[PDB]
């Protein structure tokens, strides 16, 4: 049946995916490649509330698109589950850590990417380090993280695991060696000199906004791809979209000015699919409430969709060009 | 004299380390998520008063200037300093970017706000004068937060008095040329701004320039204005034409040539309206973002005697971007003229 | 007199613009060049509502600006009159086109260069014909327009006047070479694939929004303008705004991320002008009801003012700048 690539004839789900129960059986068994799971997890934020909406808000956005992208001639019709939100108690964020943990091994037990969207940015924290313990210790992870903010506060109010901390934590993973740790945006004071000294002293490689735009940008990204898929067997995307100029991402928890545009993450996008291969997909600290008319969760999607066609296309998993209508 | 709390709480759970304030917080959150009663910058507060100025080393004051009834357009500027002294609370005053503490480097404090007379923008006028004259003689360099863009009229008044006998320059970076001879007769409205600094006897055309005009509410008056004195304009065409660094360092070496202080005033209007929704009249094909920043470090570099920054109203901004922006016009200028300063071996 | 050119001593239109009845002699002796024509018409959108609304606001927001525009030493006071609105039936969309249509034609009679805001995307299709008659077989028309969407769609749900099928219609006129065709800005995953295979079949050489980023814009903008007015006795300029980025114009029916800045649409709105002439202008898919600040509708406002202007000081048609307030 292909009636939706074409112009028609006449549960919220991730592009309007079937649901999935979170089984790594059912998943293996469904045919996609990618489970999107919602973490609508708050209570590692530091700053202003409301990326507890965002999954939610990120699935209707993707609802409102076509599954057939011309531009890459491929169809994303199937290729995605949605399991659904992970379910989390509140004001236990320790049960609710091991709860994300528990999901995202699920995931990756059942060969399928998992696509995770928050919620705040501690919980990359666990889900990388089940990625970690999923591949073992016999081999070789990989990092890349887009955003404003390093992260890389050791401790922040005393506590090791919140948003702030993300950074620090993830680069303490027994296999993911600092020389395969991308960050790309950092800019603007919401930077301490503790974030920059820990970074310092581990060998963290970031690529702050101002690195980037000496670079003519792409020349820096290229490089730090390479480092994070070169010699690795699985690699770990995340974004927090205040990587991008306020003007596309009002909407996230704590939007900066001088950041990319919609346009350069676009051409980054197809950057990262020519390696043919990532392990899990991130994206957290979407904010609903300081959106301006879904721009920046319009963005978000766009840019997530896009990756996936751009993967699509480079394993040639298009579509057959002598296909017509009715 | 000079002191603050590093994030702000006192109480069982202060912190008291000198260098707190530029690291992750140790005790607690801060000021991250509930303003509580957040200065600008977290600085120390300190009375728009020369004796208390000088006592504190301050080296900086920010002063708000919240009148926005000298206005032709419309009220709402008067809500602008609120939200950047919020905003402030979302950084830290340290900047990786120059490695700089701004608030240790500059011993910045907060001067409040200047009082209004509701209705009287003469009167109001007059104040702003009188405060920022307390800022200069206390020894600071000023940054002044709008309001209205009536607000270079006295500030560019306050710093040519005491400048004296020196001569100053006056920047313009706006998307108006706000060269009004009147408007309506009245004489100092915000769209008057460049034609007054022109009337101060220490200030000369060959030392003032604008920036960053287009489009067409700009009526003939005001370009004729730049034509017969003589003044450098530089449209919105030129700059992205040229290159921002080349148009900024150009009109900078112009404004700063055997004068002894800086006068630049920047309208938040200069941006363009996908970065900066509210405003008092929002235009598009202006500064991206990365660009406001370039001009931010630019005239850092330089440096200027008093900044002004004018005309965003948060009311008709539904998120923190414009508030957020604003923060990083000033906090990139401070970190430049920081880093600046520190490689030429001075203040 | 000139005194609207200088700071003041002391209906609803476009530009505070004089009206004129929808009148053929009437507008042939007003004195102006263009026409402003509202179409509020949304009965060919199945994307959001709003359409309907965008005539008014897009006046209101024109309202709030001087007639001088110093960059081009022009002044736009007498150019254009509003007409008012074309008189939209009852659920009757037949019938509703019929009127469009007899509108279009009578501005075309008069001499003056009707712009026509709606209102929905169909309202070209039928706006193209009005074109295509008044110029008859024995001339050439050329069609060029802006848009994130193909609209090529032979058939939508079963009906073949609706939006999506614009170009369709448009590009099936007898005197409208394909070869005299331009569509710019084509991009993500509202173009489905029956869109491209219809443009290939006809011969529809569309610059899609990244074969443009790869020229560097202006160089295939050129090419396209070229195209478009060269050999042509009449030239047809259609925008749907969500040719520019999600940012710069998000009060349209459906916006996408990946699209023009501000500034590069000025030095477009320039390179039109420079050929000296247009026959017709429209606007559409400006929907007002999700935009505070009302970003799109002073984005297009801009647009359409600047071709005014640009057109002009391309005629010579300049003030006398030595003229002074006193
Ligand atoms: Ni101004
Ligand atoms: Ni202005």
């Amino acid at each position: 049946s292909y009636a939706h690539l074409f112009s028609p004839l006449g549960l919220i789900t991730f592009l309007r995916s079937a649901h999935v129960p979170l089984n790594a059986e059912a998943l293996k068994a469904c045919g996609a490649k990618y489970a999107f799971v919602g973490v609508p997890f708050d209570e590692g934020n530091i700053g202003k509330p409301g990326s507890e909406d965002a999954p939610r808000e990120f699935r209707l956005i993707t609802q409102e698109y076509f599954s057939y992208w011309f531009e890459y001639n491929v169809d994303l019709h199937g290729k995605a589950v949605d399991c659904g939100d992970v379910s989390m108690p509140k004001v236990s964020p320790e049960v609710a850590h091991e709860r994300i943990y528990r999901a995202v091994r699920e995931v990756l037990k059942s060969g399928l990417i998992p696509i995770i969207c928050g919620g705040d940015r501690s919980i990359s924290i666990t889900a990388a380090r089940a990625l970690s313990d999923h591949i073992g210790p016999q081999k070789k992870m990989g990092y890349m993280h887009f955003g404003a903010q390093l992260d890389m506060a050791d401790s922040w109010a005393g506590e090791r695991n919140l948003a702030p901390c993300a950074m620090a934590r993830i680069t303490e993973l027994p296999n993911l060696d600092i020389r395969n740790v991308a960050h790309l945006g950092a800019r603007n004071a919401m930077n301490p000199k503790d974030h920059i000294d820990l970074s310092k002293e581990r060998g963290l490689q970031y690529d702050s906004m101002f690195d980037l735009f000496d670079a003519g940008i792409y020349p820096l990204v290229e490089r730090s791809i390479d480092r994070v898929w070169s010699g690795t067997d699985a690699q770990y995307l995340g974004f927090n979209f205040n990587v991008m100029d306020s003007s596309t991402a009002p909407g996230v928890t704590s939007t900066e000015p001088g950041g990319l545009e919609s346009r350069e993450m676009m051409r980054i996008v197809d950057m990262i699919a020519k390696r043919g291969g990532v392990s899990v997909i991130d994206l957290t600290e979407l904010c609903p409430i300081f959106d301006i008319s879904g721009t920046a969760a319009r963005l978000a999607a766009c840019v997530i969709m896009r990756l996936m066609a751009s993967l699509a296309a480079q394993d040639g998993d298009v579509i057959d060009d002598k296909l017509r209508r009715t | 004299k000079w002191q603050f709390t590093p994030h702000q709480h006192r109480g069982p759970a202060e912190q008291f380390g000198e260098n707190d304030h530029i690291y992750s917080p140790k005790l607690h959150n801060g000021s991250f998520k509930s303003r509580g009663l957040a200065t600008f910058m977290g600085a120390p507060y300190c009375p728009p008063d020369r004796h208390k100025i000088r006592e504190m080393g301050a080296k900086i004051c920010f002063l708000a200037v919240p009148w926005d009834q000298g206005q032709i357009v419309r009220a709402g500027a008067s809500q602008g300093a609120a939200a950047l002294r919020d905003a402030t609370t979302q950084y830290f005053p340290y900047m990786f970017e120059y490695d700089v503490d701004l608030l240790s480097f500059f011993r910045v404090v907060d001067c409040g706000d200047v009082p209004t007379v509701p209705g009287n923008n003469i009167k109001s006028q007059e104040y702003t004068a009188d405060y920022v004259t307390e800022c200069l003689e206390g020894g600071a360099k000023v940054i002044l937060f709008g309001g209205d863009h009536s607000l270079p009229i006295p500030g560019a008044k306050a710093l040519s008095r005491f400048t004296g006998s020196g001569k100053m320059g006056y920047l313009h970076v706006d998307c108006h040329l706000d060269a009004a001879p009147d408007w309506a007769g009245n004489l100092i409205t915000n769209c008057s701004g460049a034609p007054r600094a022109l009337d101060l006897p220490n200030c000369n055309a060959r030392n003032m320039a604008h920036m960053g005009s287009r489009n067409g509410l700009n009526p003939k008056d005001w370009w004729d204005f730049y034509v017969d004195n003589e003044i450098r304009v530089v449209t919105m065409s030129e700059m992205i034409e040229r290159g921002l660094e080349v148009c900024a360092n150009e009109i900078f070496e112009r404004v700063k040539k055997d004068t002894d202080s800086l006068y630049f005033t920047w309208d938040t209007d200069s941006i363009d309206i996908s970065c900066m929704p509210g405003n008092s009249a929002p235009e598009c094909y202006g500064l991206k973002g990365r660009e406001v920043i370039q001009l931010a470090r630019i005239a850092g570099r330089h440096g200027c005697d008093i900044l002004d920054i004018v005309e965003f109203c948060p009311y008709f901004d539904p998120s923190q971007i414009g508030a957020k922006m604003t923060v990083n016009m000033i906090y990139h200028y401070l970190g430049s003229r920081a880093q600046t300063l520190r490689q030429q071996g001075k203040q």
